[PDB]
C-alpha cells in the first residue's frame, strides 16, 4: 500500500543465521616436464632440452601459484598475531555457544559445526600418491587453521571489537548487543526487556542451522564444484 | 642444505619424518618460534645456532586468556596514534613486441611466408 | 619488477634455442638449403616461436587481470581512505581510521595512514542500568563504570568519568525486568538550584 | 608440452578465480566478522549484528546474527507538530499515531514516547512546512516547577 499519511513500523522482530561458503585455496599441485615425458630414458630428456626454458616457466609458475595460494590463506585466517582463549566459566547470558566452540574431549580439535564441514565433504590421496600426480599440502594443517578460527571466536564473544583497534578489552557480551543493536540505530531496551526471547531465537536459530547441515549436503557446493 | 622429500617416509637414505616426507639434513628442535622460510604442513626453517639449520613447528603467537564476568569492563585511560604503511601496485612496465622483427627479421622470403 | 625482467630476459633467451632445426640463426639455414627443403625447418621455427609468444601473451595478460583487481582495490582504498573517511575496520590499516597520505611510489602508491589505537587500560565494575526512582534508566552514550564508590558514566573509546545526570540518561522501563541493575542516586541540577532559589 | 600448456593457463585463469574469493572472504572477514558493518546484505540478508567464521576444507564458513523484522501495523504519521506557532520536527525517529495522541518513536521498532521538548527541536514555522499537525508538546519541568 501506498499512502502519504500512512506508515507501518515494525512491533516484533526474530534473529535469522544465514550460511555462505566461501572458498580460501585449492590443492598446490607441481608437474614435472621431464617424467610427463618418459623417466629414466635419456632420449626424453636430449628431444626435451632442444625447446628450451618451457620447463622453468612452467615449473616457476607452478611454485607461484603455490605460494600465492599459501598467502590467500595467510592473508585470511590470521589477521592478528595474538592467541585467545576461551574461559572456563561460561555466562553469557543465556545463549549456548557450545555447538561453535571446540570440544577439548576430541582427539583432534574442532567444533561440532566444523565437525560436520569435514564430513561432508570427500583414500583418494593415496590413490593419486599411486600414479605419479603430486598433491603438496597446505603450509597450515586443520588444527592450526581451527586454532585461528578458535581464536577470532574466543575473541569475539569476549573482547569483541577491540582487538582490531587495540589491546583486547574485556566487556560483557550482554552489553556487547547494546552497542551493535545503538549503531544501527536501535535502542537497548529491546534486548534488555526481549533478552529471554532472544535467547530462545537464538538457540533454536543455531539448532536449525545443524539440522540444515546434517540434513542438506548440497549446501557446500560452492566448495564441491572446486 | 636440507634436503626434503614430499609424500614418503624415510626409505634410501639428523634424519626425521614429517607429515610433507622424509626430511633429512636438518635438525630438530621442540621448541616453537615465528617462522621465516616455509615448507608445509606447519613446519619451517630457519638458521640458527657452530650453526645450521634448524627444523620446527608453527607457532600461532602469544597465547593469552582473556578474563571475561559479568560486572568486569575495561576502558582505555590512554591512547596512542600510530602509523602504518599498506603498499599496492597500480600499473606495470608496458612492452610492445613486434611479430615480423621478433619472429623472422632481415629476410625478404620469410617475411613474405609469415603473411 | 624482478618478474617483469625475468619474463623479458626468458623471452629473449627463448630465441637462442634451436626448436628442432640445425641452428637458431635463420641466415645461416636460408643461406645453404633451398626454399623447397628449407619451408619444414622454417615451419618448425614457426610453431614453436609462435608458442613460445602465445605464452608469455598470455601469461603477461594474466598478470593484467593482476594488475586490474589491485587497481580497483587501490581506487577504491584511494576513495574511501583519502578522500573521506572510511567507518571500515582493517580497510584502512589496523585500528580505527583517520586520515591518509598519498606518495607516488614507482609503478604503484605508498599509503602512511594514521590511526587511532589504544594504550593503557584499567579494570572497572559495570552495571547495565540504574534504578533511582523505580523507573530504569538508561545511558545514551556510553556505559556505566565504577571505582568501586560511585557510578560514572563514560564512552567506551576514552575515559572522560562524569556524574550521573538526567541529560546524560533517558527513563524508560522498569527495575524488575533488566538482569544486573544496581541502586544508586540520579544527580538531577534543578533541585540544587530551587533550593538556592 | 601443447596439453600441459593448457593446463597451466587453466590454472593461473582458475587462481585469479579462487584470489578474488579469498579477497572477497578477506573483506567480509574484516567488517563481518572483526567489526560491525552497516552495509546491507554484505554481511547478509538484514541488519547485520556479528559473524562467526567456522573453519571448512579449502574454503570458510560464516554464521551470520542479524535483525530482521516480523511483525507490523499501518499507522498514521505526520511531518511535524505545530504547538505555540513553531515547527517542532523529531530529533529521533518519526511521529506515529492511534488515532488518538500522537506518539513518537524509532523506526526499527515500536515503542511508545509522548512529546516533550527534549525529543524534538523547533526549526521555522508551521505555515512553510507541508503536512504539519496540530498537537499540545507536553513541557516536562511545567507540573514539578508548579508544584514547587
Amino acid at each position: 500500500a501506498y499512502s502519504n499519511n500512512s506508515i507501518a513500523i515494525p512491533t516484533n522482530f526474530t534473529i535469522s543465521v544465514t550460511t555462505e561458503i566461501l572458498p580460501v585455496s585449492m590443492t598446490k599441485t607441481s608437474v614435472d616436464c621431464t617424467m610427463y615425458i618418459c623417466g629414466d630414458s635419456t632420449e626424453c630428456s636430449n628431444l626435451l632440452l632442444q625447446y628450451g626454458s618451457f620447463c622453468t616457466q612452467l615449473n616457476r609458475a607452478l611454485t607461484g601459484i603455490a605460494v600465492e595460494q599459501d598467502k590467500n590463506t595467510q592473508e585470511v585466517f590470521a589477521q592478528v598475531k595474538q592467541i585467545y582463549k576461551t574461559p572456563p566459566i561460561k555466562d553469557f547470558g543465556g545463549f549456548n555457544f557450545s555447538q561453535i566452540l571446540p570440544d577439548p574431549s576430541k582427539p583432534s580439535k574442532r567444533s561440532f559445526i566444523e565437525d560436520l564441514l569435514f564430513n561432508k565433504v570427500t583414500d583418494l590421496i593415496c590413490a593419486q600418491k599411486f600414479n605419479g600426480l603430486t598433491v603438496l599440502p597446505p603450509l597450515l594443517t586443520d588444527e592450526m587453521i581451527a586454532q585461528y578460527t578458535s581464536a577470532l571466536l574466543a575473541g569475539t564473544i569476549t573482547s569483541g571489537w577491540t582487538f582490531g583497534a587495540g589491546a583486547a578489552l574485556q566487556i560483557p557480551f550482554a552489553m556487547q548487543m547494546a552497542y551493535r543493536f545503538n549503531g544501527i540505530g536501535v535502542t537497548q531496551n529491546v534486548l534488555y526487556e526481549n533478552q529471554k526471547l532472544i535467547a530462545n531465537q537464538f538457540n533454536s536459530a543455531i539448532g536449525k542451522i545443524q539440522d540444515s547441515l546434517s540434513s542438506t549436503a548440497s549446501a557446500l557446493g560452492k566448495l564441491q564444484d572446486v | 642444505v636440507a634436503v626434503l622429500y614430499q609424500g614418503v617416509n624415510c626409505t634410501e637414505v639428523n634424519v626425521f619424518q614429517t607429515r610433507a616426507g622424509c626430511l633429512i639434513g636438518a635438525e630438530h628442535v621442540n621448541n616453537s618460534y615465528e617462522c621465516d622460510i616455509p615448507i608445509g604442513a606447519g613446519i619451517c626453517a630457519s638458521y640458527q645456532t657452530s650453526q645450521s639449520i634448524i627444523a620446527y613447528t608453527m607457532s600461532l603467537g602469544v597465547e593469552n586468556s582473556v578474563a571475561y564476568s559479568n560486572n568486569s569492563i575495561a576502558i582505555p585511560t590512554n591512547f596512542t596514534i600510530s602509523v602504518t604503511t599498506e603498499i599496492l601496485p597500480v600499473s606495470m612496465t608496458k612492452t610492445s613486441v613486434d611479430c615480423t622483427m621478433y619472429i623472422c627479421g632481415d629476410s625478404t622470403e620469410c617475411s613474405n611466408l609469415l603473411l | 619488477v624482478n618478474q617483469n625482467a625475468q619474463a623479458l630476459n626468458t623471452l629473449v633467451k627463448q630465441l637462442s634455442s634451436n626448436f628442432g632445426a640445425i641452428s637458431s640463426v635463420l641466415n645461416d639455414i636460408l643461406s645453404r638449403l633451398d626454399p623447397p627443403e628449407a619451408e619444414v625447418q622454417i615451419d618448425r621455427l614457426i610453431t614453436g616461436r609462435l608458442q613460445s609468444l602465445q605464452t608469455y601473451v598470455t601469461q603477461q595478460l594474466i598478470r593484467a587481470a593482476e594488475i586490474r583487481a589491485s587497481a580497483n582495490l587501490a581506487a577504491t582504498k584511494m576513495s574511501e581512505c583519502v578522500l573521506g573517511q572510511s567507518k571500515r575496520v582493517d580497510f584502512c590499516g589496523k585500528g580505527y581510521h583517520l586520515m591518509s597520505f598519498p606518495q607516488s611510489a614507482p609503478h604503484g602508491v605508498v599509503f602512511l595512514h594514521v590511526t587511532y589505537v589504544p594504550a593503557q587500560e584499567k579494570n572497572f565494575t559495570t552495571a547495565p542500568a540504574i534504578c533511582h526512582d523505580g523507573k530504569a534508566h538508561f545511558p545514551r552514550e556510553g556505559v556505566f563504570v565504577s571505582n568501586g564508590t560511585h557510578w560514572f558514566v563514560t564512552q567506551r573509546n576514552f575515559y572522560e568519568p562524569q556524574i550521573i545526570t538526567t541529560d546524560n540518561t533517558f527513563v524508560s522501563g522498569n527495575c524488575d525486568v533488566v538482569i544486573g541493575i544496581v541502586n544508586n542516586t540520579v544527580y538531577d541540577p534543578l533541585q540544587p538550584e530551587l533550593d538556592s532559589f
